[PDB]
């Protein structure tokens, strides 16, 4: 969309938009993995926030 | 006020721009907020101190150490002064680093520093042409109109 | 980013910190700057990614 009124729930700012938009404007095989598990990485720090 | 300034043959500093020294031997710390209600997109500029050794650091800002940190919405930098032995330009032995942002309509800058920090005394507000670029000759001046 | 000096305390105990991520090509250390500034989405601090 021209406006997207969703680009972060959280206010912040973005570091290199427009690189990462031409890296991802167009991909060949696309795919979503747990790089690390969120309970055995993370033992004794708070995950639930 | 600067001894390699010359204006009428007097010391001078840079009109846009206030050299910020320690009063009564102490600096506190200093705090900033702008809003830009002149509705159009506003250029600050600032600059850092360099001091030429310790001595000069500790006589000006009464701290061996000491940093400025800008802040915006979409522009944040951390900076920190280096006290080295430089050449000498203009009769002046240390250097100052300047350094300019561009805030959209809307945007808070703030300054946050306990020394060598140069205050921006004044800013401007300007619109924006996106081509013209500058150009490098002597050739006098005339009233008439070229495309 | 915290927006003050003690909710910073409240959430990570540390009146100070750090955060570097190194790798073999990129390498970088940040460094978390508390400060005041106007709210967006109803909060003051703000997260850099
Ligand atoms: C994704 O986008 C939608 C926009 O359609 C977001 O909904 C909007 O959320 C904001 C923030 O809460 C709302 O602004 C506030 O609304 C209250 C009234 O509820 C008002 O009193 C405040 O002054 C402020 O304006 C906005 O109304 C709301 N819009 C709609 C149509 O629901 C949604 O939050 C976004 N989701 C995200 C970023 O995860
Ligand atoms: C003025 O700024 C200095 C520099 O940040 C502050 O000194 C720090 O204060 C915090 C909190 O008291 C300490 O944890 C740091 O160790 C201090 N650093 C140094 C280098 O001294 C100082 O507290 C500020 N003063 C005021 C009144 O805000």
């Amino acid at each position: 969309k021209p406006n997207p009124e969703n680009g972060t729930c959280y206010p912040g700012h973005f570091a290199d938009y427009e690189e990462l938009r031409e890296q991802l404007s167009s991909v060949s095989s696309f795919e979503r993995f747990e790089i690390f598990p969120k309970e055995s990485s993370w033992p004794n720090h708070t995950t639930t926030g | 006020v600067s001894a390699s300034c010359s204006h009428n043959g007097e010391s001078s500093f840079y009109k846009n721009l206030l050299w910020l020294t320690g009063k009564n031997g102490l600096y506190p710390n200093l705090s900033k907020s702008y809003a830009n209600n002149k509705e159009k997109e506003v250029l600050v500029l600032w600059g850092v101190h360099h001091p030429p050794n310790i001595g000069d650091q500790r006589a000006l800002y009464h701290k061996e150490n000491a940093y400025v940190s800008v802040v915006s919405s979409h522009y944040s930098r951390k900076f920190t002064p280096e006290i080295a032995k430089r050449p000498k330009v203009r009769d002046q032995e240390g250097r100052i680093n300047y350094y300019w942002t561009l805030l959209e309509p809307g945007d808070t800058i703030i300054f946050e520093a306990n020394g060598n920090l140069i205050a921006p005394r004044y800013a401007f507000a300007l619109s924006r042409g996106f081509g013209s670029g500058i150009i490098n000759s002597n050739a006098p001046m005339d009233e008439c109109d070229a495309k």
